[PDB]
């Protein structure tokens, strides 16, 4: 996610959305989990959105 | 009372109040929910503060 | 019965009873506060919707 | 008199100790009477049932 | 139910005075 | 058999329970009522440990592991093969330790000594009671006790420590270690000073309080004195056990997160908070 | 890549560990031998049977003492003589206790009233052969510190509330500059010494409380051979007399309390 | 007299102790009455529900 | 059996007996509280 | 005596001690009779079954 | 065997014997309460 | 005698000890009879089977 | 074999024997309870 | 004598000691007979086999 | 196999009794 | 061979032997119980 | 005599010691004979082989 | 070599020899049990 | 060399020799057991 | 060098020498065993 | 009520009262500062 999606968006993000070194904001474990062993305690929200489960 | 003793008691009194402030301002309390995940006595388990967990679930 | 105070010190009994009764009363109040039915401050009233990790014995 | 109270002082202390216990118990009884009206305890085996 | 707290506070207070005037 | 000066000291009395019935010596050991009780609990507890080992998979002394019940059993008495034996051994250990302390009280009374020794030992008992009853009680399950095994109970310590992910940051842990380390430093200094005074270079006279107090005034500018050092030895060792009991009783009943996170109160003081 | 391997199963760390075990076994042997420099060989219920146990008793060592009070060799070839204690055995078999005799059990020399036959001379200071313990009337360079109790003139009271006498002077340690004895003038004009570790100075009521002796039992306490110095043996006698009160002052103190 | 006061001071201190106790309690009663007005405690078994 | 009080101080006997009875009573109350059937505060669930 | 009580004092305490034990037991008996009505114990092996 | 009380005072063994009997009875009651069959409070599960 | 008990005191104490043991054991025997009636122990190797 | 009582004190033997017998009996009763076959309370699983 | 017992008392205690041992053993033998009847031990190498 | 228990439990008891008359 | 008891104390020998034999007997019984073949209570499984 | 026993006592103890040792051994021998019959030990290299 | 007993106490040597032999014998028995080939109770698995 | 015993007590030397020889012999036996080739109980792997 | 025994106690020197020589000999034997070339029991450790 | 100074030393009363009031005031000021609503320096959030 960080190498292929977030980092290449470096120029698209405005400078106040980037770090002190100018790098793009990046994802780690807590971005999804947010302090829980599973995100939202394992409750799934993508089952009714099939378009978000297939790569175009 | 000796001045050195008064200073020692005052310093001890200040430390006790300071410790009381830190202890009562930071510590949690029982009940605590335990989820055992390993073998008996191997101390492999998860702790959950019910008050913190209620906020997290919300 | 009154003669017990010739045997027991009123100074000790009154202080010991005072400590005992307060600690006992404090315990009973805390026990009631810990119950849903008898909590008089917040009163009574989601675990299945947001379950914890399952136990593995 | 292993403590130091005279026989009369033993009589005096016992008399007001008894009534102090009685008054304390009487206040507690009314407190339990009022607490029962707010929230009874000792439920039936099927529960409190509202 | 103001009376529930009313007794548990006031009565021990009036209890001491009435006990102390025997 | 008795020491050369011993026979005059073997008087009757000093017992708390029983009296003359158990007031006798077996070899060098005095028995008393609590000696009977301590012997009973120690022998039964040891025999149950061996029986629990017999039920286990190995006779290797280092690998014998007797574990507490599952957490799911709560505060109930588990079946013997599933942690019930651990609970019985724990009760025997508690009985043996208290009886040993109470036996020491009677022995000190028989010799007309103060009760400082059983007082100091009671803090060791408090730490054990914290580990196996007090902390499990606050957590609501006997399964929180450490398993009985020479190397297996180190595994409990290790896993328990990493349930808070950095146990060095436990503040009562820091205080307890400071007492343990200082006690060892104090013990080394005290043992050295007495031996140096009692064992000077060969042919030289034995040295007393003038050199003992003079030595540490010369090297450090202060001497605590003979009475102070023995007071300090008790105080350091007792406080090491007391703060050890504190450090574990707050780990889980009063703190469920990583210990380094606890220090955010200092980092967030308004004088320098970010 | 197996660094530290001696054979397929024995490695260097294992060998170092067994090297320590051999040293530690020798150290425990050495320490246990040093433990046997006092009170050994053990005496039995046989007139001439002695046990030295294992490990055996060590070779003798000599201490040189200050101010020409002699040389001490331990373990002693001939042990020090014991006091003539007065007690009656409670049974004949080995391991049975004995009961001290006499109306004043604190003087029997049995149980906690026993003491060692130490040197019959005062302990001297290192700098000068001057006695180490001296009354403050002699050691005039010592005075009581302020903001602390001054027990001079206080009443000496037993644990039964009976006043046995008045505190007249304090005995200080000239080496460590501390109080070790309070001198009390008893109602029979006896002038005994009381141990400071067994005295509770209640400066609120002006009393020195003795939890070990009744007021009347204080009147039989040991007296000094001469009033300005106390020998090491006398220090043991005084300590034994007062301390044995915790077991012998009353019959209740010697029996099981529950 | 383990306290150290004669019988004269006993009734003197007691009389002042009682009236000070009355003042402390009456103020506390007013505080609780105001506290009840702001936020009542002792909810029904079904909750507060305003 | 009144001769028991010629040997043992009734102060020690009463305090020790009182502590024993109180701890026993606390134990039984807490045991009942931990059961579903005999819990009198929250009741059966 | 060792305790210091006379024969008369020892008998007097024993009379009070025994009669106080009986009073405690009687109150406990009534407490158990009331507790049984609220919730009987000693179920059948099948259970209480209401 | 009344002669036994001329050697050891029976008053000084009651507390020791009472403690012994209580701990034995407490052990047996606790063992039964742990079993499913002999639990008399909640009963069989 | 080393206990200070007389001949009459030793017999009286012995009588008290004997009758207490008989009473304690008899109450225990009745209790076990009731316990067996409530819930028998010593099952067969198959089990209890209702 | 009556000569052992002139070699050993009866009182010290009885207290030793009493502790030994009670420990052994408790150990065996506990050992049986920890087996499936000889558990007399809950019986076999 | 080491124990300090004469012949008369050494014989007397041995007599009481032996009969107490015999009664204890005989009770244990009956208990073991009933125990074996309830649940035999020492199985065959293939198990108890029903 | 009741013989194994019967010998080990009972025979030492007899041996003590028969030694007791020596 | 009877002068050995003029050399060795019979009382110390008997006590040491008694402790040694009981501990050894306990150890052997326990070892057999741990084995599958020689366990006489639950037996093989 | 360092032990404190007399020559007659040494003769008496030795005879009693040996007969007690023989009795203890003979019982052990029969116990081992029964134990071997129940479950032999010392298996072959392959095993007991039923 | 009879002169060896003019140098060492016969009692202390025999006690030391007895302890040494038993510990060595206990050591050898334990090592054999730990092995698969010489285990005489359960045998080779 | 006969005057070695005019410097060292033979009792001191003999005890030291016995302890030294046994520990060394125990070490060598254990070292061989730890090898594959010289293990005489289980033999080579 | 015979004069050194007028300066040092022969009993202490021999005891110290005996301990030193044996510890040194033990060290060398164990060093050679840890090597592949000079291990005389199994040879190379592999 | 003026008689309270015949019972307590005004030196210790004034010192204790001053220390108590200051620490109480410090406690209240800091409690308000830690809250978003009553923070008077940076305000809410
Ligand atoms: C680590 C390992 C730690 C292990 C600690 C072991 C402690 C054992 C206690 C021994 C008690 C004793 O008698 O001392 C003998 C011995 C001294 O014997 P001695 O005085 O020379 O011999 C006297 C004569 O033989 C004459 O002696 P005697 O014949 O009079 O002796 C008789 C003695 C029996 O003693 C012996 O026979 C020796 C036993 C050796 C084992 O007493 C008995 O008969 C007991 C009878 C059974 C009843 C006991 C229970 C009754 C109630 C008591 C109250 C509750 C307990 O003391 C020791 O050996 C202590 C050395 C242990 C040092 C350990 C240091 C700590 C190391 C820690 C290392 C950690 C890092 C690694
Ligand atoms: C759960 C339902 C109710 C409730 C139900 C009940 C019931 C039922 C009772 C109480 C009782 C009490 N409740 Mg409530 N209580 C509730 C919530 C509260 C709240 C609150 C913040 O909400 C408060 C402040 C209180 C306050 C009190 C106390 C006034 C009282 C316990 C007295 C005591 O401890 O005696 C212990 C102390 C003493 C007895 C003093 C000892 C005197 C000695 C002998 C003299 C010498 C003193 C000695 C030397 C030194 C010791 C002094 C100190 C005690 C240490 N309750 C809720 C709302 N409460 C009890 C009561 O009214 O008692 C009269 C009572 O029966
Ligand atoms: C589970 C069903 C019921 C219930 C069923 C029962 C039954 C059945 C019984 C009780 C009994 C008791 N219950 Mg309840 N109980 C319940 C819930 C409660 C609640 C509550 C908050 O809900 C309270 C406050 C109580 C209170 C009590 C106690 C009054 C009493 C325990 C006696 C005791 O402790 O003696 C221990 C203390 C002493 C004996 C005092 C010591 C006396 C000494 C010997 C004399 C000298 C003392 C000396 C001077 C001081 C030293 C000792 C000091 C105490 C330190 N119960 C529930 C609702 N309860 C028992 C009873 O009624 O006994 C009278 C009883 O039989
Ligand atoms: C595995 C097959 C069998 C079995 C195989 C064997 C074999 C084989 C043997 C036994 C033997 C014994 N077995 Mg078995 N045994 C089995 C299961 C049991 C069970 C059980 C609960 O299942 C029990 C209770 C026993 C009990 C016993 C003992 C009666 C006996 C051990 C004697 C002893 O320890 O002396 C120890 C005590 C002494 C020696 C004291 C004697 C006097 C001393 C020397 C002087 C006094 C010293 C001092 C004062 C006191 C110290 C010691 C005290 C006793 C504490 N076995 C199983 C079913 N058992 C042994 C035996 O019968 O020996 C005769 C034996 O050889
Ligand atoms: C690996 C091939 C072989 C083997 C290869 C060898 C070789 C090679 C040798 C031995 C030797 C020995 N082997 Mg091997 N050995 C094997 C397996 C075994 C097994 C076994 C269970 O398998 C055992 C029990 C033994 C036992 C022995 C000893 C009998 C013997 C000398 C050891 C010793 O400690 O002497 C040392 C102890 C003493 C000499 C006693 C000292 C006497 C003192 C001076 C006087 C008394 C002092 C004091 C009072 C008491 C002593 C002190 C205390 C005991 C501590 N071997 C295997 C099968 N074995 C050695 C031997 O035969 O020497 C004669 C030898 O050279
Ligand atoms: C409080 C300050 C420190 C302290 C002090 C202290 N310890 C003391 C004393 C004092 C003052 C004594 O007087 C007493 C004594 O007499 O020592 C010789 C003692 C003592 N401290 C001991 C040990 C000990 N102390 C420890 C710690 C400490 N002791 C503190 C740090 C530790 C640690 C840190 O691990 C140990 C192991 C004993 C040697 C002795 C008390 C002996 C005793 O209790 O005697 C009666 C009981 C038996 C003889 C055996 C009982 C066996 C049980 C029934 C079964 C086993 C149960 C156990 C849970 C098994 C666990 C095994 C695994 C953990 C491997
Ligand atoms: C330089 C000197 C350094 C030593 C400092 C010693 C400080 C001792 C007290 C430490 C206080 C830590 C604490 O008290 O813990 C904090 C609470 O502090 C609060 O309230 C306010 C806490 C009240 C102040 C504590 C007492 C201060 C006055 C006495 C000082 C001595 C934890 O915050 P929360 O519970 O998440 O939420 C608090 C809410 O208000 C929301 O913000
Ligand atoms: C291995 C332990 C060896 C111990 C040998 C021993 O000595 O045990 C003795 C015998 O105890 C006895 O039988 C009487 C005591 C019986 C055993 C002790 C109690 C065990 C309780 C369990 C101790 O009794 P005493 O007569 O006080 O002392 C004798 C010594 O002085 C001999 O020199
Ligand atoms: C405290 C109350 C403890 C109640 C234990 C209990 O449970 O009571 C009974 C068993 O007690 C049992 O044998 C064992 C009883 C354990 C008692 C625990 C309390 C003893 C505390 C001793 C130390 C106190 C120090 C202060 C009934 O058991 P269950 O209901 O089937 O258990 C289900 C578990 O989920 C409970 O957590
Ligand atoms: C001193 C008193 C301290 C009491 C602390 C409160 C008790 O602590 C509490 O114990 C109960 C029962 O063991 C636990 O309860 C948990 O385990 C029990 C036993 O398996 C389950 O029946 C229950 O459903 C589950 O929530 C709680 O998770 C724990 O928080």
């Amino acid at each position: 996610l960080n190498n292929n999606f977030l980092d290449p968006l470096k120029t698209t993000f405005p400078d106040y959305r980037r770090g002190p070194l100018g790098d793009s904001p990046k994802v780690w474990c807590a971005t999804c989990h947010n302090g829980v062993y599973k995100p939202l305690f394992g409750k799934s929200m993508v089952t009714t959105f099939p378009e978000l489960t297939k790569v175009s | 009372m000796n001045t050195g003793v008064q200073a020692a008691l005052a310093a001890a009194a200040v430390a006790a109040v300071a410790v009381a402030g830190v202890v009562f301002g930071t510590f949690e309390r029982p009940p605590i929910e335990t989820v055992q995940r390993g073998a008996r006595g191997l101390a492999m388990s998860e702790l959950y503060n019910p008050r913190f967990l209620a906020e997290t679930r919300a | 019965m009154w003669r017990m105070w010739l045997l027991f010190d009123p100074r000790r009994i009154l202080v010991a009873l005072g400590v005992f009764l307060f600690v006992l009363a404090l315990l009973i109040h805390f026990i009631l506060l810990s119950t849903d039915r008898f909590n008089w401050l917040d009163g009574p009233h989601a675990a299945q919707m947001a379950p914890l990790p399952a136990p593995v014995k | 008199s292993i403590t130091g109270l005279t026989e009369a002082e033993a009589k005096e202390f016992h008399g007001i100790f008894i009534t102090s216990f009685i008054v304390f118990t009487v206040i507690a009884i009314v407190a339990h009477l009022l607490a029962w009206q707010w929230r009874p305890w000792l439920p039936a085996v099927t529960g409190y049932g509202t | 139910m103001a009376m529930v707290w009313m007794w548990i506070l006031i009565a021990p207070a009036i209890g001491i005075v009435l006990l102390s005037r025997q | 058999a008795m020491l050369s000066f011993e026979p005059k000291y073997r008087t009757r009395g000093g017992t708390l329970i029983g009296g003359d019935l158990f007031d006798f010596w077996v070899g060098p050991l005095w028995v008393g009522f609590f000696g009977v009780t301590a012997a009973f609990f120690a022998i039964l507890g040891t025999l149950l440990i061996v029986w629990a080992a017999a039920l286990g998979p190995t006779w290797n002394i280092w690998r014998i592991n007797i574990a507490p019940p599952d957490i799911s059993y709560g505060l109930a008495f588990a079946p013997l093969r599933e942690g019930g034996l651990w609970q019985l051994i724990t009760v025997c250990a508690c009985g043996a330790f208290v009886s040993w302390a109470l036996r020491q009280v009677e022995i000190a009374r028989k010799l007309g000594m103060g009760l400082h020794i059983p007082f100091a030992f009671s803090f060791a008992i408090l730490a054990y009671f914290t580990l196996v009853v007090f902390r499990p009680l606050l957590m609501g399950a006997w399964g929180y006790g450490f398993p009985y095994g020479i190397l297996s109970h180190l595994d409990w310590v290790s896993n328990t420590g990493y349930q808070y992910l950095h146990f060095h940051y436990n503040p009562a842990h820091m205080i307890a270690i400071s007492f343990f380390f200082t006690n060892a430093l104090a013990l080394a200094l005290h043992g050295s000073l007495i031996l140096s005074a009692a064992n000077p270079p060969k042919g030289e006279v034995v040295k007393g309080a003038e050199q003992e107090n003079g030595y540490f005034r010369d090297v450090i500018g202060y001497s605590i004195g003979t009475l102070g050092i023995h007071r300090l030895g008790v105080f350091l060792a007792v406080s090491a056990a007391f703060w050890s009991a504190v450090c574990i009783i707050i780990s889980g009943p009063f703190w469920t997160r990583g210990w380094p996170e606890w220090w955010s109160w200092w980092l967030n003081l308004p004088m320098w908070s970010h | 890549m197996e660094i530290g391997a001696i054979t397929q199963q024995i490695d260097a760390a294992q060998l170092v560990l067994y090297t320590f075990w051999l040293f530690f076994a020798g150290l425990i042997i050495y320490l246990r031998m040093e433990d046997k420099r006092e009170g050994y060989p053990l005496v039995t219920e046989i007139p001439g049977k002695f046990l030295e146990g294992f490990p055996p008793m060590p070779a003798p060592k000599t201490f040189i003492l200050t101010h020409n009070q002699g040389t001490v060799t331990v373990p002693r070839a001939v042990p020090r003589a014991e006091i003539e204690y007065k007690a009656e055995p409670c049974a004949a078999w080995p391991g049975a206790p004995h009961e001290p005799v006499g109306p004043n059990k604190m003087l029997s020399g049995a149980g906690p009233s026993g003491y060692a036959l130490r040197f019959d001379t005062p302990e001297p200071t290192f700098d000068t052969g001057v006695p180490r313990m001296a009354p403050m009337r002699v050691a005039t360079d010592h005075v009581f510190d302020e903001d602390g109790p001054n027990p001079i003139g206080y009443d000496l009271v037993g644990f039964d509330g009976i006043v046995a006498g008045k505190i007249t002077d304090a005995w200080v340690d000239r080496e460590e500059s501390l109080v070790r004895y309070l001198e009390a003038k008893l109602t029979n004009d006896k002038s005994i010494l009381v141990p400071m570790p067994l005295s509770r100075v209640k400066d609120s009521t002006g009393q020195v409380l003795l939890a070990s002796l009744k007021g009347e039992q204080v009147l039989e306490a040991p007296t000094l051979a001469n009033p300005d110095q106390v020998t090491l043996r006398e220090e043991d006698r005084i300590a034994a007399y007062f301390a044995s009160g915790h077991l012998y002052a009353t019959q209740a103190r010697q029996e099981s309390i529950l």
